[PDB]
RNA sequence: AAAAUGGAUAA
RNA sequence: GAAGGGCCGCGAGCCCCCGCGCCUGGAGGAAGGAGAAGUCGUAACAAGGUAUCCGUAGGUGAACCUGCGGAUGGAUCCUU
RNA sequence: GUCCCGCCGGCCGCCCAGGGAAACCGGGAGGCUCCGGGCUCUGGGGGGAGUAUGGCCGCAAGGCUGAAACUUGAAGGCAUU
RNA sequence: CAUCCGGUCGAUCCUGCCGGAGCGCGACGCUCUCCCCAAGGACGAAGCCAUGCAUGCCCGCUCACCCGGGACGCGGCGGACGGCUCAGGACAACGGUUGCACCCCCCGCGGCGGUCCCUGCUAGCCGGACACCGCUGGCAACCCGGCGCCAAGACGUGCGCGCACGGGCGCGCGCCCCGCGGGCGAGCAGCGUGACGCAGCGACGGCCCGCCCGGGCUUCCGGGGCAUCACCCGGUCGGCGCGGUCGCGGCGCGCCGAGGGCCCGACGCCUGGCGGAGAAUCAGGGUUCGACUCCGGAGAGCGGGCCUGCGAGACGGCCCGCACAUCCAAGGACGGCAGCAGGCGCGGAACUUGCCCAAUGCGCGGCGCGCGAGGCAGCGACGGGGAGCGCGCGAGCGAGGCGGGCCCACAGCCCCCGCCGCGCAGCCGAGGGCAAGGUCUGUGCCAGCAGCCGCGGUAAUUCCAGCUCGGCGAGCGUCGCGCGGCGCUGCUGCAGUUGAAACGCCCGUAGUUGGCCCCCCGCCGCCACGAGGAAACGGGAGCGCUCCAGGCAGGCCCGUUGGCCC
RNA sequence: ACCUCGGGAAAAGGAGUGGCUCUGACGGCGCCGGGUCAGAACUGGAACGGACGCGGGGAUCCCGACUGUUUACUAGAAAC
């Protein structure tokens, strides 16, 4: 090991992003930068593996370097930087508005929204912290390390990052009541109603989630994140948090071929 | 050379565990700073490079510390006159190591200033007009590299004066 | 022993060739400080502590008493 | 009485069955490493040797015939053991100090049928095969 | 190192565990008639999907009935079946799976319903015509025997888009 | 009371 | 503040001293296993010509023999 | 009356089940492939082999623990002629 | 996915093993018509290596003797990742689980952004030297010397704003316990105040805090054998300082106390010992394998010792000792393929000193390079898949040639369309197991065969041929190994009267096992369900690579997919 | 190693040893012996049992068990 690792094997590679497993013993590196290798996925895995965008590796990197992208109100021409939970991919040249949430499967795909809604980045604090001698501050999970927090916010809280603007104005509490969408373990990404939230001394606290037709999930307090009081804050990704069962994706699945 | 590491050493049972790694840099030792007072050349401290970036001050040697009165808080910057038991090592404080954790005479004339005040720890007061006050060093001069300390007072006072009051 | 206390942490393990269990123990050490008083023979509970000791890592923050006069507590 | 019949008897059952299975003949062979030491052939499937010396080893008293066999050095670790030269006429092609690859006879080391004191077979004489030299594809 | 590595490439032949018993054996030449089959191992081959089929069904139809997994997994097994169509919409069920056998798997093979159509002639003939490429779902002038024409393409199964404009016969 | 032996190999 | 020195440490290496593991040369001594049909007796299986055999001690070319206690796996399921 | 029926602890003979390759045990060697009350020892084809060595115990004679290389296709149980 | 069968006899029932039978995966022999998926010097030599390559990229700086871009230097960033092996390591590595209130962390990400005064004073921007080079030098070489010119986003000082502040130092909870938040489950943390240090930050304001990616440890457990290893250990076991470290800890180092571990196998030795995810073989229970593909570990001839750094005790870095070599102008000088290709030795065994970034990554560069990571080609019956070697009585093809097309980094192959056209079998058996001659010559218990029983002594069902025939088939035999067979290891599920085997018996501590009873609670064990744990891999839904072994594809599609259970 | 389990044994094989300067231990009864012990400095051409006194050691073989006794004045042995 001795130094840092610098490459990535496919193989090792995460089953959320998925890539092909032939085609190259390595794939692109999660580089550093906002989002963690876990919970995040390379872009240019969302340039050429995503939207079948650009052909080549050289090639999307021609386009990075052109500055002709921008990542979350900002250009950003690393190759791979990581793309998150929440991370306004959207390209003005193309004119693709989007921004990129976890699906039912549990792999974040591109939600198209406008720049009304692609203003905000929603996200959440993880901890508060004083930081740079005693100014208290505020992390997101993206690494926005937003200074002087709003006396409401206490911990499990979200941000409503203003991109451009880059300030916190909207602020909800994790208290029960609030639309949650897990992102974490098996649910991994459907929303819900939180029915209880239970703690344990230095332990886990488990956060019960009911689907609105119904269904458990019991994901932990870390993974949970609260999207709205009701509703998205945002937008939702065409599924709703439904999960559809087994048989049901065969069902879906089987008529797909057949409208062809 | 100089390591840390856990595999030379023996396990619980006493039983030798086998050696399955050269040393490495990362648990690493140096010849330890003794660090020698001037009382007999101005304090020169070497600056050693660690992990991390970070930097400890090597106390090759040290000549003056800042020491605090325990009640009135003066906290004057004075001169370690000499050194006196060690406690870990007689020795230490024979060849004048100014280790952390050692008593130390400290000149009793800029700390003479706060004379003036009475009901002011008798016991010290006398000890100020006296050409020396005891002081133990109360910071590690072979990491930090400056060494301050705190004035002998309480039972502390009682008994490291109780250990040098045969002489 | 000085500031010290040795405890025996004694599972069963269910092996599966053989449907039936083993009997097993671990020899574990503790800080015990003049706040606890204890016996050979006495239920205490240990936390994990920063190494206190090549073996020392935990500290007795319960004591319980056994009568004056194998058990996978 | 495989007895032992208890909840808490594992670490016994466990033990027993480890310590009296090496009774058997065949696990003993197999991993008590006494035969990968005494194996001439070193467990190789085959192993190089020189030609020491012809010999003819008569058969078991029920089958009377003078068997043929060739005495060889083996290469890898100087052991001399004997081969049973294959088929008929196979002697006229083995020469003295001629190389020779040797091989088991498939009872796993054990003498295979009538021939006293022959554990090994010769798979080739001087690289030509000696199933070769023997259907004419390749000659001496 | 080598992507070339990773992939999964295995054996589809079931050989006996017992290798020569004549019974057996004797059949074994009478459905390489039936089918004009030419190795043993052409018989295997289908051997060990005919036994796996069943046996997949035969660990469904003692499951538990009406269960969740049992329904996707059964569902599964069922179509493959009506498609291909080993399996018949009025079966439509678990049970009918374990009779099928391999001359019946073989009944899907392109040697075999060519031979139902007799676009192609005997067996013989048959085997002979996929190898030429004469005979086709259509498109694709198959060259391979083995391509287990699905319910869905027999009655699509055709004569090849180009027959036999110079031909060998009256070539020369 | 004294009595030892019988090749090999198939039949 | 270079070449150097003094002193500790970390520590190769070489030598000695012992321990261990691992294989191995060797007169000669003693076995064991396999050599188509050697010599000497016949011990044992029929009460196998002195019922066999266990123990233990002594003898003898060799099987073997004898003492003293045992078993029947005996040649006796049977007798004031 | 040193009767009769026995009640328990043994000593034994025949044996109903039942078991086993059978001889035969049956107050078990029965209640087992319809296999599971508990604890302990001991074996894994027949020779080499209780041999070699390493112990240990013994005055010795020897005892207890205990090899491998190597060989061979049978060795062996109860029965019937 | 639960199967047997040849063999001890005049025969019989056993016990019990010898022999086949299948599967894997290697060596070997004879052979092989095209395609397709291809592993490939792991195997008591981690032995030794000739030759060539495997990390260079930039341009901040140009007064290089062609243009404002540069040759080189210097500056910058990465060289520690990647590639290779598997020696050591046997309570270690390693899987799951924990904690750091004991830590460190380049790059990216987002936030912060006063730096005191003598300061020091010029910020209209300061200081001198510094390679390449000019000129002159030394040796056979490696190799550097001197003088002068001198180049910067390099250094070196220094523009500096008393809520000045790098690190570190004293005083800043309570009073039987907790029940608020910058906090947490926990007194953790910030910040003031007094002294120090004047410290990091700038001459193209970045020091910092968080975050990422990780490393350093560490908890609870799992984590080879051997008793022909039973006693073991001596900073070893604790306390108390003090050093040291990135930090905690006998990590060292004083002083003190006598601990620590064991028949629940301690300690010692041994191992052709990397471990896991995984394989093989297979009713169940399993049993063997774990060199290699991913994940973690450890090594670069063998021991050490260190530097540059955020990270290396690094060997395509250095410095030594040891061996092992070279080169030499004899004074000197310089190594190290367990990278790739290819030697040499060794073995039964394992391939071309190919080409090329075009992909897929990664470094560096925004104005394309660098890559023996790889990709491709060659070798390649480890193997695996799919068609052949005719069909039909008359219809045709294809292995090839031959030109295109396409593919292609470039050839090639695949695949297409013409034109033509060479279809093409071997290895093993035939008394029995066990499928398949009551045929014929040879030869005489010779030769040979025969896994096992057996055959051969002048009628050979068995050898040497020929003839037929059977097996499988471009493969088939022969060995070595594991698994099933084998209730021949017995937990399920062994046997001990005589086949092999109850110690002569008793006493007995380890263990191991134990009546009955007492609804309604703690700690168990447990019982079920969870949550969170790497993909590959196993399975598994769909999707005609022409079938397929395959693959994540594809199509005018669920936000089309690629799920899902492990 | 061997062993009559005592021996072998001082086995073999190593390391240290001066002067000065200090410091802990050891008792009686608060004052008072003692000269043995551990230490720890600092120092002297790299020297310390500095003269003296004062084993070389190991592997076997052959006698005789041994401690003893003997030919005063040539044999001290394996002889008695």
């Amino acid at each position: 090991a001795r130094g840092v690792r610098k490459h990535l094997k496919r193989l090792n590679a995460p089953k959320h992003w998925l890539l092909d497993k032939m085609g190259g013993i390595w794939a692109p590196r999660p580089t550093n930068g906002p989002h963690g290798l876990r919970e995040c996925i390379p872009l240019i895995l969302i340039l050429r593996n995503r939207l079948h965008y650009a052909n080549t590796y050289a090639e999307t990197s021609m386009i990075l370097q052109d500055k002709n992208v921008l990542i979350d109100g900002k250009p950003r021409t690393d190759p791979t930087f990581p793309v998150g939970f929440m991370d306004v991919f959207e390209i003005p040249k193309v004119h693709k508005t989007f921004r990129v949430l976890y699906d039912v499967k549990g792999r974040f795909t591109l939600v198209p929204i406008q720049s009304n809604e692609a203003g905000f980045k929603l996200c959440r604090v993880q901890k508060i912290f004083l930081g740079d001698k005693g100014m208290p501050y505020l992390s997101t999970h993206d690494a926005r390390t937003i200074r002087f927090p709003h006396p409401d916010i206490k911990t499990n809280d979200t941000i409503k990052i203003n991109l451009k603007t880059g300030k916190i104005d909207e602020w909800y509490k994790f208290d029960i009541g609030k639309i949650v969408m897990v992102t974490g373990g098996r649910n991994c990404g459907r929303i819900g109603t939180i029915q209880a939230i239970d703690k344990h001394m230095g332990s886990y606290t488990m956060i019960r989630m009911k689907d609105t037709e119904g269904t458990e999930f019991l994901t932990r307090l870390c993974n949970v994140f609260v999207i709205g009081n009701d509703s998205p804050a945002v937008a939702i990704p065409t599924t709703k948090g439904i999960r559809p069962d087994i048989i049901k994706n065969r069902e879906l699945r089987l008529r797909s071929i057949a409208k062809r | 050379g100089i390591t840390h590491d856990k595999m030379y050493k023996r396990s619980k049972t006493g039983a030798v565990q086998g050696k399955w790694h050269k040393k490495r840099k990362y648990n690493l030792g140096r010849q330890p700073a003794n660090t020698k007072l001037i009382v007999k050349e101005g304090q020169k401290i070497s600056t050693i490079r660690c992990r991390g970036g970070n930097i400890k001050r090597r106390a090759l040697r040290l000549s003056h510390g800042s020491f605090a009165w325990g009640s009135a808080d003066i906290s004057h910057k004075a001169r370690i006159l000499q050194v006196v038991y060690n406690s870990t090592s007689n020795e230490l404080v024979r060849t004048n190591t100014l280790v952390k954790g050692c008593v130390v005479q400290i000149d009793s004339a800029p700390f003479k200033s706060a004379l003036s005040n009475d009901t002011l720890d008798k016991e010290i007061l006398d000890q100020i007009r006296g050409d020396h006050i005891l002081a133990r060093i109360s910071s590690r001069p072979g990491q930090v590299g400056t060494a301050d300390g705190y004035i002998l007072e309480g039972p502390e006072l009682l008994f490291y004066q109780k250990k040098l009051a045969p002489k | 022993m000085q500031r010290s206390i040795i405890v025996r942490r004694d599972y069963l393990h269910f092996v599966q060739k053989y449907k039936r269990y083993e009997r097993r123990h671990k020899h574990v050490a503790a800080h015990l400080s003049p706040c606890f008083r204890v016996k050979e023979g006495d239920i205490v509970t240990i936390g994990e502590c920063r190494p206190l000791s090549k073996t020392i890592r935990f500290n007795v923050i319960k004591v319980e008493p056994v009568s004056e006069a194998f058990s996978p507590f | 009485m495989s007895k032992t019949s208890g909840l808490y008897t594992a670490r016994k059952l466990r033990t027993v069955r480890r310590v009296n299975r090496w009774a058997d003949k065949k696990y003993r062979k197999a991993h008590l490493g006494t035969w990968l030491k005494a194996n001439p052939l070193e467990g190789a499937c085959m192993a190089r040797g020189i030609v020491t010396q012809k010999i003819g080893i008569s058969a078991k008293q029920p089958n009377s015939a003078v068997r043929k066999a060739v005495r060889v050095q083996l290469t890898k670790n100087s052991k001399k053991i004997t081969a049973f030269v294959p088929r008929d006429g196979s002697i006229t092609y083995i020469d003295n100090n001629d190389e020779v690859l040797v091989a088991g006879f498939g009872r796993a080391g054990r003498a295979v049928g009538d021939i006293p004191g022959c554990r090994f077979k010769v798979i080739k004489v001087a690289g030509i095969g000696l199933l070769a030299l023997f259907l004419r594809k390749r000659e001496k | 190192p080598r992507i070339s590595r990773h992939r999964n490439s295995s054996k589809t032949y079931s050989t006996p565990k017992k290798p020569f018993t004549k019974p057996r054996l004797d059949a074994e030449l009478k459905l390489c008639g039936e089918y004009g089959l030419k190795c043993k191992r052409e018989i295997y081959r289908a051997r060990y999907m005919l036994a796996k089929i069943r046996r997949t069904a035969r660990n469904l139809l003692t499951l538990d009935e009406n269960d969740i997994k049992r329904r996707f997994e059964g569902a599964a097994l069922l179509r493959r079946l009506h498609m291909l169509g080993i399996l018949d919409e009025e079966k439509d069920q678990l049970d009918y799976v374990l009779g099928l056998r391999i001359e019946d798997i073989f009944k899907r093979r392109l040697q075999s319903v060519i031979v139902e159509s007799k676009l192609a002639k005997s067996v013989h003939h048959a085997r002979n015509m996929i190898k030429a490429r004469h005979i086709s779902v259509g498109g694709q002038i198959v060259n391979i025997p083995s391509y287990m024409v699905r319910i869905s393409n027999t009655s699509r199964v055709a004569i090849a888009d180009t027959s036999s404009g110079k031909p060998g016969r009256t070539k020369r």
